[PDB]
């Protein structure tokens, strides 16, 4: 795990087969592997796979992503959702449900929040979410609060779990969490004041970076409530 | 571009106003931290309140009066948005409704209201005046654009100082600052702007015609906040116990006992923030003085 | 291999033309490599 | 030289930097991928939404052309074919301009394209390659060649340039010139002295802005 | 103004008939009614309101500016403003520019009518305002613009006409008895001209003609307008002979009718 | 008349380039045949001596467009030139919106299995798509169709434009002779 | 009946059910427009002085084409919204090659008469012309009345004498055209029923009885007359009177043909 | 306005028979351009017209083309713009007699008449008629079908254009004059129209 | 001669502190122009309000599927005033009412409609935004548009500690001055408008007189409006 | 088969 920047030279070699993961870039002109991202590259041991770690807090739809939105328009087969202010839409189709026919719509109305996962994501194309089990938790998210994240906090929280957020919120409240790689993070409690104290807590932690004050944070907002 | 608003985020926020919570932790009448930074040159002012952030440039040059008011300076105020505020925001619409508006306010609440003494600006009676001229620069939006422009304003004309100028008759020499020291600008009141967001946690129905009102009044909402209030109200005061300004254009019909409950309200804030602005002053001139010693 | 007619090709892809025209050692203006266009002036 | 640069400044966009070179203050906002307009959509590669706020008063066709130079170098610095059909917004907004607006721009538009590419690099948005900027001025009578003048050198300089170099490999290669604004009296051999020069600064610059850079996002990922 | 082409086809072919049959039954130099108002503006000098028949409407105001007549060329100015419709658009302008030349302050106007010494004399303000318009309103300006002129009253002098600025009476007021112009506007439909063109009239004419009159006789400017662009087509000379002898024998008519105070 | 200018008489009682006008003469009406154009007479019409106005794109008529926008059920393109009895370019600018636009269909893509076709897999944005006009439809969209051997894809960039040019060596697939990397589209047969 | 503004108190009872023109809160329910309060069964509602024309089931309306759209179009009723008139609601001269060329049959600005089918949820209403008495209007001219004006009735397609015949439109919209051989069937081959061609045997006494029709409607419009046919047929016979139909614009004309018609329905 | 370089505020401005030359097709990014140049004894005038179109209007029902004619002020900016738009009023009525606009339906056509020399050895009166035509043309230039060679003679304030051999007029237009004049106005300005319609037409063929 | 407000209580016009000026409305002023018209005549002002709705827009975008869309022009004509030559502030105005009558006029019950506003300003002389509230409220229930409340505007001038009720165009510029729109006969305030400096304890005072004279206001413009329609059932019967 | 929503603190 190294630090690159965009224009650096390579460490891999083309003897190697490589999966290219995000922050890698192939030259369609000069077919060279370079990188376009600026953060640690990362490389597997053995079939490597390689891609760059790098900040950002504006989604772009990758298949095989958690991601919650919010429906913004019902079309004729499909709805319309967007999965951060200001970027493009994102469609769900009515088919694209559990148990799904073409005698049952779903209920869901304009401004309900919706996990899904993404399944066709193309660049020329308009994405598209479902909320089916891809290989067989998703749905409506009835109330609750949803919180504003940058996507690195987001998959590490999702995916490393070491990563203490989870531990500590669970040690003071009982919650329901819906973890999305879009930056977006719903949580629900039995009462608006552990909410809200949940809500607090992710809000502070998301600012520091710094894994071992998450603990500190929590005590404290948990005790304002109160 | 729009803000979308998730309906579990408007009720959330709602609900938790009844339980007289706020998201960013205050109370319904606390004002924001007003934390006021000051650059190496007069007029250089950054106002922050939590996550809003504005910037402030006084500047001046030598004019010639209205043949109207032979004996007046000239001074504007140019508060134009940027999409650096967030992309909510377009390019320089100076006629959206709430560009419009909010200008309004900052030009009632400073030019209107005569906070800079344009007497002083005037260098010669027949020709040959100052023009001064606030420049507004919104850099972070998190709701509260009224009441951080505002105080942005005062800070920066108070802290701007204008070069010494000496007149042969006809012949204005404009001195630079290394030949004279600058003189600053006559203030004669600080106007500051508070704004009440109201928020109706029932229907229409019973706020043209309830018996007991239920509105909701909070100080110096948040973006989040500002989004979902269904009424709000700017008003202007001074340490003279003077009312400035007060605009409630539309909106919801609010009870006027309950309006002015809120000015007075307010002038216990603008206290606070008029006293704040003057020691950051001093304390900014105590550090060029003592940086005067050491050169 | 598929050729369109000068006309269409500077509008269907005007980098085209251009590589096209270079190829051949001219330029779409039919002007030399290095040569100006010829300047005529009326002054006052 | 010696710069003192931010990142990560704002919080309702996807990028932000400020970069202060000298008196010169600039304050930039990145926000893209996101849905373009109508009138700004590119079927192909993405669209620039560029737009420059002066120090003091309302923008002027001054600005109009810092925009239009700006562009010149941050285009060929973003990848725009990875995000079709989407704009960027890179808005710039000079705070103090270090020289005297009336005659000199150049430490702005110098300014702008580092705190540009800065806020390009917090933003996360795909940069083929890398970018610097220099003002560099020749002062009257000393004839010599001033990289990173002063607003009172400026005042006595013959002819005024900003410099923007493409690097990659580390900051050691220069892969093409991005922008080169000379303006003023010069002739060929002042050029190229000036060109060498402004390579050799702008090396130094990428170096220091690989520095700054790497500061601000390592703390921000895990190892 | 919207029609089904089974409207405008037979719309035309009884308007171009041998005679013409006029969807409302008028001969071709018959007005449609109009109401006048005038005297409600005590802030002017003179004013005017009329009411067209389809429910167009119009309001006039006069006032007047002493000025001194050696640097002040033009002593009379129109302000157009139509409702519905920008400050520059060109209906605006064209009108604007029109009516400036009929009252003009040597043309149409009695330009020594406005003196009042041997330096300084009154400006007009003449002030439109087209509160609705469902055609060409030149006609229907024109008029309102005749009834203000005539009920304008302005201030009587008490200083010498030889020459300080000149000082007037604070009680006593004086008539203005300018002779205003007045601007017809016709319809051109086949062979046949219409005095008062309606809207439905002018949306399948030919082509229309614009004619002025003061004192008695046929003054300019006079244009050839187009009340439409779906059939607009040339007119033969002797139809625009007809239109100015139409104008010539029915405008007195028009004027006394006016002119009942 | 071989030559002919504006308000030229031709014959007595259509045509691009004439029209019917009714003259009076001698006191009897007459309605002849004139000249609108000023050009060569050719039934009658007027034809001068790359003028898009003439042939403007109808119902059967082959035209070389550009796509604009893919969309799951559609492909939406400008049309830029049609094909003549050579060719006929048209002299709007595609800035500005002034082109005519057209739609393609995803069932009119090809002839065989237009239930199941994937959009995504025979068009990209920036692609020279060689169509047949099937109806005017409405003032917004042409409709088009490619459903023959010798209509799809012709011309075409790797990468939407960021890559080299491709070559239609399959009909289903172009590849590009310098990279080697090939992408899958509906193309033409040259 | 009585007389209420906005704002105003209609009744404290809450055991009411809320018609239009009102709003309540609690037991209060207050009056939204300025109207009569009008009690059915146990609907309390307003009945405002103003409004457009609103559209009910059954209407006999006359109304311009607006737009032509997708598979439907919408017409101008001189409400407050357009009303619909879907493809599947006309009698053509169903094919998918007649869904593109929609403007063959109605184009923008053309004049049909039709039947309100149906009312959606916003209160706009749908139309349909599937039958002979309703089509495109040819053969004669358009114009309009306050909708107050047209009483609703069994029928609203009336031959007067002088072979004219009028189409008063429950919307305030009438068409006044020849009486055609169809026209004369309703006492007790059109291939092109959507043809802009007009019958080209129309009289000029034909002509002219339309202008005195139309002018005699203006009239009793002035005076706010309710049309009735009895009442159009009243004032043409009075309206002989003058010899020219020109002179029945002027103010004093009208009232007086509006006065005379009044009057004898006192004595009447 | 931010959008130009007005220079400072404070500066205010300083105070202080007719042998033709037709030339077509020489500007390139319109559909026809043309150059009218007309030296007379007491005024010398040369104005270039443009005609973009017929250019498809976006969502236009419209049977027919819509005519658009701006005359501007191409550096001489010696009229007010009040009369330029009252001129481009009347010369839209005249063209839009003469072109066959059924044949352009959906579509619009934009004609820009731009002033380049005008010198005087208001005056407007006689600028129309070489305005009329510098469009026909242009018009021709485009392949726009025109109904007749519009043409038009000026005389005494009095504008008359005319098409048919000077059967019919296609526009007229009367500022001051004399009275009574009509009769031998329409003779002196049908003299201007046969005499540019035959230069027009000789133009266009050579 | 004149006085401000005279020692003996008396005004420019003669009118005391707690008295209005000469109010004169009409209704149904534009039946050919607009649904609903008023004529305003308060004092010296003359102002016409014209109500165009709801109706189908012009442009399918710019549509509201949930809601109609409300939008107020006001024309302040030239011969308004002692004639100038030479906007921002007039915007001001437009969104102030739209604002105001957003909450009161039932646009959600007009769905996919549009209601213009159009206002011609022919006579000038202070308290110009307080009519310009009345000829809105009595043009839009003339237009038989549905509303909560009737919107009732004032001016009130401060005059030492003596407020004054309706305030003409040189009270305006000798003292401050409140601008109230009051909803019907309650005390909630539509808009609260302090356009100059007035002392924080003599401010309470002042929306008082002003509260109490808009009241008087709404009941004038009721009057009138139940005039003219017993006036139009007797005639019809 | 990473948990996306899940309960804690049960
Ligand atoms: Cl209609
Ligand atoms: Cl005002």
């Amino acid at each position: 795990s190294t630090f690159i920047f965009p224009g650096d030279s390579f460490p891999v070699d083309p003897t190697t087969p490589v999966k290219l993961g995000p922050g890698i870039y192939c030259d369609p002109n000069t077919q060279e592997i370079r990188p376009v991202n600026t953060g640690v590259l990362h490389v597997s041991a053995k079939v490597q796979t390689a891609y760059i770690d790098y900040s950002s807090k504006r989604y772009i739809p990758s298949v095989n992503d958690f991601v919650i939105g919010v429906i913004i328009g019902t079309f004729s087969d499909s709805y319309k959702v967007s999965l951060q202010n200001f970027s493009s839409s994102v469609s769900l189709s009515y088919m694209a449900f559990p148990n799904a026919s073409k005698k049952n719509r779903p209920t869901l109305q304009v401004g309900d929040l919706v996990y899904a996962r993404v399944c066709t994501a193309e660049k020329e194309l308009e994405a598209e979410i479902e909320c089916f089990d891809s290989t067989t938790g998703f749905g409506i998210l009835e109330d609750g609060m949803i919180i504003d994240v940058n996507l690195n906090f987001a998959r590490q929280l999702l995916f490393n779990n070491d990563f203490p957020l989870l531990k500590v919120l669970a040690a003071h409240t009982k919650f329901e969490v819906a973890i999305g790689l879009n930056g977006k993070i719903w949580v629900k409690c039995e009462e608006l004041s552990n909410t809200l104290a949940c809500y607090r807590t992710i809000m502070e932690c998301c600012q520091k970076n710094d894994t071992a004050a998450f603990k500190d944070i929590a005590k404290r907002q948990f005790k304002e409530i109160l | 571009k729009d803000i979308e608003i998730s309906a579990s985020e408007s009720k959330f926020i709602l609900e938790a106003l009844r339980q007289n919570y706020r998201l960013d932790g205050r109370s319904f009448d606390q004002f924001r931290d007003v934390e006021i930074t000051f650059g190496k040159e007069f007029g250089d002012v950054s106002v922050k309140m939590g996550n809003t952030k504005v910037h402030c440039r006084i500047s001046c040059q030598i004019a010639q009066p209205y043949e109207d008011r032979p004996f007046e300076g000239l001074f504007v105020i140019s508060t134009e948005i940027s999409p650096m505020a967030g992309s909510q925001f377009e390019n320089g619409n100076i006629t959206g409704e709430d560009e419009v508006l909010c200008s309004r306010i900052i030009e009632k609440s400073v030019r209107r209201s005569g906070a800079l003494d344009v007497e002083g600006l005037c260098i010669v009676a027949g020709s040959k005046c100052w023009a001064v001229r606030a420049d507004v620069h919104f850099l972070d939006c998190d709701g509260g654009f009224i009441d951080a422009s505002c105080i942005a304003v005062m800070a920066g004309l108070m802290h701007f100082k204008k070069p010494d100028i000496t007149v042969h008759g006809e012949q204005i020499i404009v001195h630079p600052v290394n030949e004279r020291e600058p003189v600053p600008l006559g203030i004669l009141h600080i106007p500051i702007c508070v704004t009440f967001s109201f928020f109706n946690p029932q229907d229409t129905e019973e706020n043209i015609k309830g018996e007991t009102n239920s509105e909701i009044s909070i100080i110096d909402a948040t973006l989040k906040e500002e989004l979902l209030r269904d009424g709000v109200l700017t008003v202007t005061l001074n340490k003279n116990r003077e009312v400035v300004q007060v605009s409630k254009a539309g909106g919801l019909p609010m009870d006027a006992l309950t309006l002015m409950k809120c000015c007075h309200e307010a002038y216990s804030i603008i206290e606070k923030i008029t006293d704040q602005i003057l020691q950051l002053l001093k304390e900014d001139s105590e550090k060029r003085n003592k940086y005067a010693a050491m050169l | 291999p598929i050729t369109f007619p000068p006309e269409v090709l500077a509008r269907i892809s005007p980098e085209l033309s251009l590589q096209r025209h270079l190829s051949l050692g001219i330029r779409p203006c039919l002007r030399k490599y290095e040569e100006f266009r010829d300047v005529a002036i009326e002054n006052n | 030289m010696s710069v003192q640069a931010e990142i990560g400044i704002l919080d309702h966009v996807d990028g932000s930097s400020e970069f202060v070179s000298q008196d010169t203050k600039v304050i930039c906002s990145v926000t893209g991928p996101i849905e373009p307009k109508a009138r700004q959509e590119l079927p192909t590669q993405l669209a620039l939404e560029i737009i420059v706020r002066p120090a003091k008063g309302v923008a002027t066709t001054r600005e109009k052309v810092l925009e239009d130079k700006l562009r010149a170098v941050l285009t060929p610095l973003i990848t725009r074919h990875c995000y079709p059909r989407q704009l960027c917004q890179i808005t710039c907004q000079i705070l103090e301009s270090g020289e005297d607006e009336a005659e000199f721009s150049l430490r702005e538009l110098s300014c702008c394209i580092n705190a540009a590419f800065l806020a390009l690099v917090d933003a996360g948005i795909a940069l083929n390659s890398m970018c610097a900027s220099i003002p560099i001025a020749i002062i009257k009578d000393t004839s010599d060649i001033i990289v990173d003048p002063t607003a009172e050198q400026l005042k006595i300089s013959l002819s005024v340039h900003t410099l923007a170099l493409e690097f990659v490999n580390g900051g050691k290669v220069v892969k093409n010139v991005l922008l080169l604004d000379s303006n003023g009296d010069f002739n060929e051999d002042q050029l190229f002295s000036l060109l060498e020069l402004g390579e050799q600064k702008c090396q130094e610059l990428v170096t220091n802005i690989r520095r700054i850079i790497q500061d601000n996002i390592s703390p921000r990922l895990v190892v | 103004m919207s029609l089904s082409v089974a409207e405008k086809s037979y719309l035309y072919d009884s308007l171009a008939s041998t005679p013409s049959i006029r969807p409302d039954g008028r001969l071709p130099h018959q007005f449609r009614p109009i109401e006048i108002f005038t005297d409600f503006l005590p802030s002017s000098n003179g004013s005017s309101r009329i009411i067209a028949s389809d429910g167009s409407e119009c309001i006039v105001s006069i006032k007047s500016k002493v000025v001194d007549h050696h640097v002040e060329n033009e002593l009379l100015q129109v302000d157009v403003d139509i409702a519905g419709q920008r400050d520059d658009a060109l209906v605006v302008e064209t009108i604007t520019s029109l009516l400036n030349k009929v009252l003009k302050s040597g043309s149409g106007v009695d330009s020594s009518k406005l003196q009042l010494t041997k330096k300084y004399s009154f400006k007009i303000f003449v002030d439109v305002l087209v509160i609705s318009s469902h055609s060409h309103p030149i006609s229907l300006i024109s008029f309102a613009i005749y009834s203000a002129l005539n009920s304008t009253y302005l201030p009587k002098l008490i200083s010498a006409f030889d020459d300080e600025l000149p000082t007037f009476h604070d009680y006593d007021m004086v008539k203005l008895d300018i002779n205003p112009p007045l601007v017809f506007i016709l319809a051109v439909v086949g062979n046949n001209m219409l005095l008062d063109p309606a809207a439905n009239e002018s949306e399948v004419a030919n082509n229309g003609l614009i004619i002025s009159w003061s004192n008695g006789k046929i003054t300019s400017p006079i244009r050839s307008v187009a009340l439409n662009d779906s059939n607009v087509k040339s007119f033969k000379p002797h139809l625009l002979k007809q239109g100015l002898a139409m104008v010539e024998k029915y405008a007195p008519d028009v004027v006394r009718s006016l002119e009942n105070l | 008349p071989e030559i002919a200018y504006p308000g030229k008489l031709i014959c007595p009682q259509p045509g691009p380039g004439t029209k019917l006008i009714q003259y009076e003469h001698n006191g009897r009406t007459l309605e002849a045949i004139t000249a609108t154009l000023v050009g060569t007479v050719r039934l009658v019409s007027v034809l001068p001596g790359n003028d898009f106005a003439n042939n403007l794109p109808k119902e059967g008529d082959i035209v070389l467009t550009r796509v604009t926008r893919l969309s799951l059920q559609r492909a939406n393109v400008e049309i830029l030139a049609v094909e003549d009895k050579t060719f006929s370019v048209s002299q709007a600018s595609s800035d500005l919106g002034e082109t005519f636009r057209g739609i393609i269909r995803s069932q009119d893509v090809r002839s065989t299995d237009r239930d199941r076709v994937k959009v995504i897999e025979c068009f990209k944005p920036g692609d020279i798509v060689r169509a047949q006009v099937l109806s005017l439809g409405d003032g917004t969209n042409y409709y088009l169709t490619t459903a023959r051997n010798d209509l799809g894809v012709v011309f075409a960039r790797a990468a939407n434009g960021a890559g080299g040019l491709m070559y239609a060596t399959d009909w289903q697939m172009m590849t590009s002779p310098v990279t080697g990397a090939t992408e899958k589209r509906k193309c033409a047969k040259p | 009946s009585q007389i209420v503004t906005p704002g105003e108190l209609v009744t404290d009872d809450p055991i009411w059910m809320r018609g239009h023109g009102t709003y309540f809160l609690d037991n209060m329910t207050y009056s939204s427009v300025a109207g009569t309060v009008s009690r059915v069964n146990r609907l309390l509602s307003v009945i405002p002085l103003k409004g457009r024309y609103a559209p009910e089931t059954g209407d006999h309306v006359v109304g311009r084409i607006a737009e032509v759209g997708n598979k439907r179009w919408k017409v101008d009723i001189g409400g407050k919204q357009h009303a619909v008139l879907m493809l599947g609601s006309v009698n053509l001269p169903k094919s998918e090659s007649d869904e593109l060329q929609m403007r063959s049959f109605l184009k923008e600005g053309d004049l049909l008469n039709a039947e309100v089918q149906s009312l959606f949820q916003d209160g706009s209403a749908s139309l349909h012309t599937r039958s002979l008495k309703y089509g495109k209007l040819r053969n004669g001219m358009f114009c309009q009345v306050p909708s107050s004006l047209i009483v609703r009735a069994k029928n609203h397609t009336h031959n007067l004498p002088g072979n004219i015949t009028v189409v008063l439109g429950v919307n305030g919209y009438i068409w006044l055209r020849k009486t055609s051989q169809m026209d004369l069937a309703r006492d007790t081959s059109s291939w092109q029923i959507y043809s802009d061609e007009n019958d080209p045997s129309i009289s000029n006494n034909i002509r002219q009885a339309i202008c005195r029709y139309a002018n005699v409607i203006k009239a009793l419009a002035f005076c706010e007359i309710g049309i009735t046919q009895q009442r159009i047929v009243s004032a043409y016979e009075a309206s002989m009177v003058y010899s020219n139909v020109g002179e029945l614009i002027e103010k004093n004309v009208m009232e007086s043909i509006g006065s005379d018609i009044l009057t004898a329905e006192k004595m009447r | 306005d931010r959008r130009r370089l007005l220079g400072p505020a404070a500066a205010k401005p300083m105070a202080f028979e007719q042998e033709l030359s037709l030339h077509t097709g020489f500007i390139e990014n319109c559909n026809g351009s043309a150059l009218v140049e007309a030296r007379s004894l007491g005024h010398q005038t040369s104005l270039i017209t443009a005609v973009y179109g017929p250019r498809s209007i976006r969502g236009s029902f419209t049977s027919q083309g819509t005519i658009s004619i701006q005359l501007k002020n191409g550096l001489l900016e010696k009229y007010n713009t009040n009369e330029l738009k009252e001129v481009s009023s009347f010369l839209m009525g005249i063209f839009n007699s003469v072109v066959n606009l059924s044949r352009y339906p959906k579509s619009g056509i934009d004609i820009f008449v731009y002033l380049t020399y005008d010198k005087d050895l208001s005056q407007i009166s006689s600028l129309i008629p070489h305005c009329i035509t510098s469009i026909t043309l242009a018009l021709a230039d485009a392949g726009i079908e025109l109904v007749d060679m519009a043409g038009a003679g000026e005389a005494n304030g009095t504008v008359v254009s005319f098409i048919k051999n000077g059967e019919e007029i296609v526009g007229f237009w009367k500022d001051d004059g004399d009275d009574e004049d009509l009769l031998e106005c329409l003779d002196r300005c049908k003299e201007q129209y046969n005499r540019y319609r035959d230069l027009m037409i000789s133009c266009l063929m050579n | 001669r004149l006085e401000i407000y005279s020692p003996e209580g008396l005004r420019l016009d003669g009118r005391r502190w707690n008295e209005l000026r000469r109010f004169e409305s009409s209704i149904n002023t534009h039946p050919h122009a607009a649904d609903g018209s008023s004529y305003m005549e308060q004092g010296n002002n003359k102002i016409i309000t014209l109500v165009k709705g709801p109706k189908e827009p012009r442009l399918k975008s710019q549509m509201d599927t949930s809601k109609a869309l409300l939008n107020v022009s006001v024309n302040i004509t030239k011969f308004s005033k002692e004639r100038s030559k030479s906007e921002r502030r007039v915007l001001e105005i437009q969104t102030s009412l739209v604002r105001m009558f957003e909450k009161n006029v039932m646009l959600n019950i007009y769905p996919r409609t549009v209601i213009d506003i159009e206002i011609h300003v022919l006579e000038q002389d202070g308290g110009i935004m307080g009519s310009l509230i009345n000829g809105i409220t009595l043009a839009l229930i003339d237009a038989g548009i549905s509303m909560f409340d009737y919107i009732s505007g004032i001016s009130v001038g401060l005059y030492d500690t003596t407020p004054l009720l309706d305030t003409n165009s040189l009270e305006e510029n000798a003292m401050s001055t409140v601008t109230l729109g009051v909803v019907g006969k309650s005390e909630k305030l539509s808009l609260l408008l302090v356009e100059d400096k007035i002392p924080l304890d003599r401010l309470e005072n002042v929306l008082a007189i002003g509260i109490a004279g808009a009241h008087r206001v709404r009941d004038l413009m009721d009057e009138e409006l139940r005039k003219h329609a017993q006036k139009r059932v007797s005639n019809a019967s | 088969v990473i948990s996306g929503r899940k309960t804690f603190g049960d």
